[PDB]
């Protein structure tokens, strides 16, 4: 039942800490048809805040320049829809994002992308009833920027970093449940996520190719990241 | 009456029954695949429906797995087939290749019957035929995954709780963490040293999934897929 090294202590720390400063609902917001603009302008701050956590954090640097980059087009899309779905209020049954006009079951239906938020929200009740603590939640995260994506330079380096966090979740989980077997099962729901954040990922890209070729306005920041 | 690597194993040697082969697979009408391929096309249809019938009964028998509501054993099957056949054949494929560097040009579909690269390529498909034994084939030699843990991740790919519609959701987690439990231990108990093993293993999982999903984009592209019917062919085959 080893308790976390130094290092593994300093480094949840080093995350929760800065993960509340680019609390998704940003304040920046200064925009001083149908309001697909609204649930389109956030989303590029958000996916703005993303990026800039997916450096602070104690690995990238270490990846090249043009292989990081891969890793953020895919890593940026899925784990937008983490921060997304850690806000779901269980009481009303929908995301909260400091309840802009942002996304919600109303704004969604009205731009026609209906069925959509529909998805959205099973996977945030889901994720919803695993409770996971701040640390799942940040590890989580890191796990996924740097899960393996096709076409990396060096897959070799994003894979023993990855495993580094990878490890310190379980020895995490493992003294937060003082070495019971249940740890494993609660470890695994955990990886068990990175699985589904990549259909909602992919069902998203093929929702830009939707609406990018049933003319719409969408912009040339997300058109690039998770390109179309 | 207890799911466990034990019975799971011994349940893989259990050999279908080539009754009624349904068209999970088949060339539509009036679709893109240019006519002399039309003939090889539909072959390797029909030897993926032979194969998604010896999922579809074992699943059927894995245990507990039937005394979940029916309308749930169904969403769990048609939620999965696809994944699983990719993972059976990324298993498969280990053995024919072991091949600057060059790309393992086959991939194994079923007993003596191996795709070779350069049709994927004829296909355009030549990418999708690389990740699977990359990812996923290549990805497993090295990790040295023993027939156990295989068995168990299908296990656990099919348990998925996370599937839309089922109508009792905490039936069918219970039964995966059941496995994860399993899963777990065995790869102490065998592996001890192998630290991170439980996780490197169920890494392979988003993957499957990606390389799943692709699958799709292209069957439905050529109309090969017929997911109307799925579910009652899967209905009718439990039964
Ligand atoms: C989950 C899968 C399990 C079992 C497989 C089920 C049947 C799907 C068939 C896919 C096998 C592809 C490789 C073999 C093809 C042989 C035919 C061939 O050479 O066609 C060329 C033709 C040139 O056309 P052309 O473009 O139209 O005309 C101009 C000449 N190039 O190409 C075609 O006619 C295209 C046929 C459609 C293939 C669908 C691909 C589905 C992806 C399967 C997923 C598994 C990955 C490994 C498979 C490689
Ligand atoms: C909250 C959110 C998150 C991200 C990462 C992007 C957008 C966002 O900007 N949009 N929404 C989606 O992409 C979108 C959203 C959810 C969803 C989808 C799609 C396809 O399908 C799978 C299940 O659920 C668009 C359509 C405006 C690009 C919105």
């Amino acid at each position: 039942v080893p308790p976390l090294t130094a290092n593994q202590k300093s480094l949840i720390a080093r995350l929760v800490y800065y993960q509340e400063g680019y609390e998704q609902p940003s304040e920046e917001d200064l925009k001083r048809d149908m309001p697909f603009r609204q649930i389109t302008e956030m989303t590029i701050l958000t996916v703005q805040l993303i990026v800039e956590f997916a450096k602070g954090l104690p690995g990238f640097s270490k990846i090249s320049q043009s292989d990081q980059i891969t890793l953020l087009k895919a890593c940026s899309s899925e784990v937008m829809m983490l921060r997304v779905a850690r806000r779901y209020d269980a009481a009303t049954d929908s995301v909260l994002f400091a309840n802009n006009q942002a996304y919600t079951r109303d704004n969604y239906r009205k731009a026609g992308m209906a069925y959509v938020i529909e998805d959205l929200l099973h996977f945030c009740r889901c994720m919803y009833s695993m409770m996971m603590d701040n640390v799942h939640y940040a590890l989580l995260t890191a796990i996924v920027i740097f899960s393996d994506r096709p076409g990396l330079e060096q897959p070799s380096l994003v894979e023993e970093i990855q495993r580094y966090y990878l490890n310190t979740l379980r020895v995490y989980i493992l003294n937060q449940n003082s070495a019971s077997p249940r740890s494993a099962v609660i470890f695994g729901k955990i990886l068990g996520i990175l699985t589904e954040i990549r259909t909602l990922g992919m069902q998203n890209s093929n929702m830009c190719i939707s609406l990018k070729l049933k003319n719409r306005k969408l912009p040339p920041f997300l058109e690039e990241i998770w390109d179309v | 009456q207890e799911l466990s690597i034990e019975r799971l194993l011994e349940m893989e040697s259990l050999v279908a029954d080539p009754s009624e082969e349904f068209q999970f697979l088949r060339v539509g009408p009036d679709s893109n695949v240019p006519p002399k391929f039309r003939a090889p096309v539909s072959s390797l249809c029909q030897i993926g429906n032979k194969q998604i019938a010896a999922l579809v009964v074992w699943a059927r028998d894995i245990p507990h797995f039937s005394q979940l509501e029916m309308e749930d054993q169904i969403l769990l099957i048609k939620g999965s087939w696809n994944e699983l056949l990719l993972f059976a054949i990324a298993w498969r494929s280990m053995e024919f290749l072991t091949e600057t560097t060059s790309p393992p040009q086959l991939m194994c579909l079923m007993p003596g019957m191996t795709l070779h690269r350069n049709s994927a390529l004829q296909a355009g498909v030549g990418q999708i035929f690389d990740r699977v034994l990359s990812e996923l084939s290549l990805k497993m030699r090295t990790l040295r995954v023993d027939q156990a843990e295989y068995v168990a991740l299908k296990a656990i790919i099919l348990l998925n709780p996370d599937v839309k519609g089922l109508k009792n959701r905490q039936e069918v987690e219970v039964l995966r963490e059941k496995m994860f439990l399993c899963l777990d231990e065995y790869c102490r108990r065998s592996r001890s040293s192998e630290e991170g093993r439980f996780a490197a293993l169920l890494l392979r999982l988003p993957a499957l999934r990606s390389i799943s999903l692709k699958s799709f984009e292209h069957l439905f592209f050529f109309h090969l897929v017929a997911d109307t019917s799925i579910a009652g062919y899967i209905r009718d085959a439990l039964r």
